């Protein structure tokens, strides 16, 4: 794999800083570089693809070196370095697809094309350049089984669930209470309910928790907490827990009282906010519980009193909310995240050569699933291949 | 083991280490053990120093 | 790591191989390893200890070499080496234990104890000998990232679980149907119960599962499948769900219907045993599935009609059962087994020196909290301290 980051971060060297004019002590230890992986590359060959509608294309390595003799380089040698330039980037992309198409249930971080396997020859290891890529930084790292960060814009943590529970409720569904959250990518959105407004619970209070556990440990995370859900606040039509009938919420929404945001670490509070509002910052964390209460107005004006009556009918339903936003966040593990687009990349690959459903991932390369059961060896896989599909990007849009 | 060294003062200090009492026992017999390669197939020579 | 290993081995090669009457040419090489460790060490102070009611000692090496011309060894050869070994031994025995009292939540696989951060050091390598103990192999190839591996018999795998599901139920508890099970070591008992005996079921037929997720994934694991759970074979009161009251249970046993063991890893059918008892295999699964049915037989004679009513009293409860062992398995990560003493050599030490409760195990290092949060900090200062455990065990009974 280094060895692949290295041929991408040369060409993408060459191509940058190959251009005519420019003087040749700006260029002089790239064509080291350059010429160390001609001389290696030569007398090669290479087979890619094979796998579901991916070309079956041979590479053959016979390129003559740059030249050195030179001040300011001129077109001629721009040209000579562009046409070597094109098929080793050609190489370098279909190495890549090879490898981001294939998975293993068995080690999933040993390189599965047999094109990656033969660079991973000692012979090849001359190449090895630098090493300066967050992904190869990482992967480096958790070979010599040390410490990995990854920092992401609004990580996509949470497995899309979109859901409700209901504490209370009968066959008529109109004296309900309850919870509705919907959990997605790096928003959590929770309101809970009461249809009878805490009319007799004790001192008017009605407890909602909401347990959102990570499947990741993450660190030193920014989060936007706001005391209300707008997705819980508009009349809605829901159909029953088991599909049954469907029953009504018409909410009206109150203040959380009595906010606790509290972030976990096996069990243990690590960070814990109540009754705050803004940015906050969980240091270290795998676990989000979110506690709040709809209390019954001690005092409410004529307008209010009618909404809440004594006896059954509850036209309108209480309703207190929380959002909160993980703005960003580091994490061990590879994750998606908005900027990014290596999932995007490896997703786009299999779909485009039709490589068919393996062991590991699930098919299509449904995020939903493949971060619900995040297991170790889909963990191995989903590093390799984002690993890999970063060292395409740096070549190919 | 018919060794070689790379050149005639490595050869003197090794044998002045070799002799002197105050060596490790592990230095005098890898000094007595150590040896070259040759491989003309390859055309290579290390020679220790 | 590999350096305290080493004094450990060679230090138990020195007490094991230097005995009177030996050839010299038995243990030539080995008092060139024991040289190569004194002189190495010469010269050093070492601190251990200072945590809890672990004694702080120093430590300071001026030791002489061993001139071996014997042809055979007498004993005032031997009565030196010992002085030495002696003082090294306990030396090897403070450094391990301070490594085995302490923890770390960032970066739990690296060293501890600052004893074992100074032979950490470029100068200690010198001492490595040979890296032979399973731990030893399995920390290096961990280290390096390849697959390891640990081999345990009747692993500590399921945290310990006690406790039933009532899927119909009423405050009289007098009809009940549901699914009870312990959860223990290497065992799983499950038992699914009907007082009905499916009289008014769907084809006279109870379905009853039993899902059992593993914190981490087996292999090559070596299963005992038996047809009946005796511990819940007997009569019994047990108390409701809330605590509120309690309720008889009073069973009848007949053979499980259509008993289906399904050993899954990331959610596909690795391995599916169907009415298959005795010895199975599981090659590598992370969920097992155990699926039984209660069948009301078609035929009875009057002996067992009279046991089984279609009115409501239900003085015997019809109940099917499966006991599931695991022998034997393989397991990448460090786990609690039968026969090996790591998990009581660590609790041991902590408990007699009275080590405050750290930030990552749990209080008394329970393994049923530890086995139920199974983080990956955990599993690394897990590792730690049994390797090091393994390696005072080499010298230390
Ligand atoms: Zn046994």
């Amino acid at each position: 794999m280094d060895v692949l980051y290295s041929l991408s971060k040369t060409l993408k060297d060459a191509r940058d800083k190959i251009v005519e004019g420019t003087l040749y002590s700006n260029v002089s230890d790239l064509i080291q570089q350059f010429n160390q992986m001609i001389i290696t590359m030569n007398g090669n060959e290479f087979q890619t693809g094979g796998i579901g509608n991916l070309p079956i294309r041979n590479w053959n390595f016979n390129f003559g070196l740059l030249g050195t003799t030179l001040l300011n380089l001129d077109a001629n040698y721009v040209e000579t370095a562009r046409n070597t330039i094109d098929y080793f980037v050609d190489f370098v992309d279909n190495v890549c697809m090879d490898e981001m198409v294939r998975e293993s249930q068995r080690n999933g971080i040993a390189p599965q094309s047999d094109s990656l396997r033969k660079l991973s020859a000692i012979k090849f290891k001359r190449i090895n350049f630098d090493n300066s890529s967050e992904y190869i930084e990482n992967w480096n790292l958790q070979n010599r089984r040390q410490r990995t960060g990854f920092t992401f814009h609004k990580p996509n943590i949470f497995p899309y669930s979109a859901s409700f529970t209901l504490n209370r409720s009968q066959p008529a569904h109109d004296n309900l209470m309850g919870t509705m959250w919907l959990n997605a990518g790096s928003e959590i959105q929770v309101a809970g309910f009461d249809y009878s407004c805490a009319i007799n619970a004790p001192a008017n209070i009605q407890q909602f928790e909401h347990i959102v556990p990570l499947r990741r440990v993450l660190t030193t995370a920014t989060i936007t907490l706001l005391p209300d859900a707008e997705r819980f606040s508009f009349p809605r039509v829901i159909n029953s827990a088991d599909g049954a009938t469907t029953w009504f919420f018409n909410p009206v929404i109150l203040r959380p009282n009595n906010v606790e945001v509290e972030f976990l670490l096996n069990g243990q509070i690590i960070n814990t906010y109540q009754a705050r509002f803004g940015t906050i910052v969980a240091r270290n964390f795998d676990t989000i519980r979110l506690s709040f209460q709809l209390m019954r107005p001690p005092n409410m004006t004529p307008a209010v009193a009618v909404l809440f009556p004594n006896a059954q009918p509850f036209e309108h339903h209480a309703t207190v909310g929380l959002t909160l936003r993980i703005e960003s966040a580091v994490c061990e593990s590879v994750l998606a995240d908005a900027s990014e687009t290596l999932l995007a990349n490896v997703t786009s690959v299999r779909q485009e050569y039709a490589i068919p459903v393996g062991p590991v991932f699930p098919p299509g390369m449904n995020w939903t699933d493949l971060i619900t059961n995040y297991s170790p060896s889909r963990e191995d896989n989903l590093q390799r291949v984002f690993t890999v599909a970063s060292i395409r990007s740096m070549l190919i849009k | 083991d018919a060794g070689k060294v790379v050149d005639s003062e490595t050869a003197s200090i090794c044998d002045a280490i070799f002799q002197d009492e105050e060596t490790e026992g592990a230095v005098a017999r890898f000094i007595a053990e150590m040896r070259q390669r040759v491989q003309a197939d390859r055309n290579v020579v290390n020679y220790p120093s």
